[PDB]
């Protein structure tokens, strides 16, 4: 059908606290009993992110920078999909993530995508985001994103591999987060080579969303003997996670440390010379 | 502009239907995704090993871990970020590197 | 393939994320004509594109 | 030359409370409403006080940093 829903909610952004929520596994390594700092995109803690629902249904574009994390809950019918592209006007490729009851397609080619992508619903239909696709790269198969359970997801695109991390958390509040510490797992990496600057959260029709940018920051996480993340300090975010960092601990002992260097910044930039209005004679030995 | 070829099961064989397959291999400066088999050999415990597991080498001698990596880590490393053990990835095992 | 297409419109078929053994199409003797030009054809698996 | 100095961040132990303040090594409270101008740098997110009292967590030339109700 490709309706457009058009319906324009305009909601105010709602922005919340990221809380401590927003990490996922950096690497393929096993820790134990260490705090590795490492800098990467994650959500800052404690940064205020915003909760935009559909529910009259909408599908929002946002930057994607370096990488989005994405949360959703949903009531009896269940959205699952996302469109991620350098544009998303059907003239270079992109990637569309579809995802049904049993299993998840995470492909990339060039969509004539609808004015209002959503997808038909006893599972998802591709027609009603996108009518049409050629200059096919990938679809992946696997396993479905599936689990109260607030679906959190990572996507990031490093060395041109679309990389997509999940987990599911308990949920106290339906507008917002649930508190505690998070640490996703990378379900899916994809060899693609294609840039994403333009991230839209897709829709199926029968709806409330959680979309942080991602920012280059540093977290001290604590690894426990199962090797999983337990804990962890955003680095720089106030003055007492600027001493946990430096100190490399989780806590820190009563004293006074030092963590930076302030420097006053210049509020202008003079520009002082000779004034000279005879173009140098250099090409007169040219000519 | 397009002439239909006189495919008769009467044609000399220069002039009989031959099928042609080309495989033209594109490296570009992104991610190679089309790769051959990779090679492997037997695993050996307890002596002195040159390594290559899927890209991931060194020395050492390999012994069976006392330890559980999650799915996501094929490797696990120590107080200075060396290998400390390693996972078979032919047969999930993790192997503590000495 | 059941079938091929015409050679004034020859068909393509993109390949990617996947693993081949190259030196299978040789130890066949399946083919009339096997060449191999800029890679050698001595079973070279040790390349990926 | 610009002003500029190291950062330190004055804390109790983090399993006793999580009240901080940051001295700015010779600086204005203005270049960095609890800002503390003194000669060891400006305190931010700290109070002050006149009468003397025993050192907990040094500040220097003299002032030390404790906490009070
Ligand atoms: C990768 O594929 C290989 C195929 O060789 C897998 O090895 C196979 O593992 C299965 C499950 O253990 C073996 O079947 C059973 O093995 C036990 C003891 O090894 C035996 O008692 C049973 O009678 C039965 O045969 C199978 O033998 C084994 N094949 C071998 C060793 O050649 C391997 O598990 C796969 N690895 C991964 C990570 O998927
Ligand atoms: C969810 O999506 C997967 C992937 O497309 C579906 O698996 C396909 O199912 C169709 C018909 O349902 C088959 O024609 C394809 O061969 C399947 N593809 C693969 C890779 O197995 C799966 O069936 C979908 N779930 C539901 C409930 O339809
Ligand atoms: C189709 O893909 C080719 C190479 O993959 C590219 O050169 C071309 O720009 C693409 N066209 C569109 C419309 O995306
Ligand atoms: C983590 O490892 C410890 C040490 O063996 C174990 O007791 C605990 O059950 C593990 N936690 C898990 C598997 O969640
Ligand atoms: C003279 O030299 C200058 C700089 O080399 C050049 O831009 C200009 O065209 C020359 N004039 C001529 C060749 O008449
Ligand atoms: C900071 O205080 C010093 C000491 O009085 C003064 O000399 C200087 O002008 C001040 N800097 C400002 C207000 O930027
Ligand atoms: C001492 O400090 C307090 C609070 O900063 C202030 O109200 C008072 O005026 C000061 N007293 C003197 C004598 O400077």
């Amino acid at each position: 059908q490709c309706v457009n829903l058009t319906t324009r909610t305009q909601l105010p952004p709602a922005y919340t606290n990221s809380f401590t929520r927003g990490v996922y596994y950096p690497d393929k390594v096993f820790r134990s009993s260490v705090l590795h700092s490492t800098q990467d995109l994650f959500l800052p803690f404690f940064s205020n992110v915003t909760w935009f629902h559909a529910i009259r249904f909408d599908n929002p574009v946002l930057p994607f920078n370096d990488g989005v994390y994405f949360a959703s809950t949903e009531k009896s019918n269940i959205i699952r999909g996302w469109i991620f592209g350098t544009t998303l006007d059907s003239k270079t490729q992109s990637l569309l993530i579809v995802n049904n009851a049993t299993n998840v397609v995470i492909k990339v080619c060039e969509f004539q995508f609808c004015n209002d992508p959503f997808l038909g619903v006893w599972m998802e239909s591709e027609f009603r985001v996108y009518s049409s696709a050629n200059n096919c790269t990938f679809e992946y198969v696997s396993q479905p994103f599936l689990m109260k359970n607030l679906r959190e997801f990572v996507f990031k695109n490093i060395d041109g591999y679309f990389k997509i991390y999940s987990k599911h958390t308990p949920i106290n509040l339906v507008r917002d987060l649930p508190q505690g510490f998070s640490a996703l797992e990378p379900l899916v990496d994809l060899p693609i080579g294609i840039n994403i600057t333009r991230f839209q959260t897709l829709l199926a029709l029968h709806a409330a969303y959680y979309v942080g940018y991602l920012q280059p920051r540093t977290f001290l996480l604590k690894y426990n003997e199962n090797g999983t993340i337990t804990d962890a300090v955003d680095c720089a975010l106030d003055p007492l996670s600027e001493t946990k960092c430096t100190l490399k601990s989780f806590t820190v002992e009563k004293g006074i440390y030092q963590t930076s260097n302030f420097r006053v910044q210049p509020t202008e930039s003079i520009v002082r010379f000779p004034n000279i209005t005879n173009l140098c004679p250099f090409g007169e030995v040219f000519n | 502009p397009l002439q239909s070829y006189g495919f008769q099961p009467t044609n000399g064989v220069g002039y009989q239907p031959y099928r042609v397959v080309v495989l033209s291999f594109e490296l570009l400066h992104a991610p190679a995704t089309v790769c051959g088999p990779k090679k492997s050999t037997n695993l050996v415990k307890n002596k002195c090993v040159n390594f290559n597991f899927n890209g991931l080498t060194g020395t050492g001698v390999l012994t069976e871990s006392n330890k559980k990596f999650l799915p996501f880590q094929q490797f696990g490393r120590d107080i200075a970020d060396t290998t400390d053990a390693v996972r078979d990835p032919q047969t999930l095992e993790i192997l503590d590197i000495t | 393939a059941t079938r091929f297409a015409s050679v004034y419109a020859w068909n393509r078929k993109r390949i990617s994320n996947c693993v081949a053994d190259y030196s299978v199409l040789y130890n066949s003797a399946s083919f009339s004509t096997f060449k191999c030009y800029g890679v050698s054809p001595t079973k070279l698996n040790d390349l990926c594109f | 030359p610009c002003s500029f100095g190291g950062v330190s961040v004055i804390t109790p132990g983090t399993n006793t409370s999580n009240q901080v303040a940051v001295l700015y090594q010779d600086v204005n409270c203005t270049e960095v409403s609890n800002v503390f101008q003194t000669r060891a740098g400006c305190l931010i997110g700290a109070e002050h006080v006149n009468n003397s009292y025993e050192c907990d967590i040094p500040i220097g030339a003299g002032i030390c940093a404790s906490y009070q109700t």
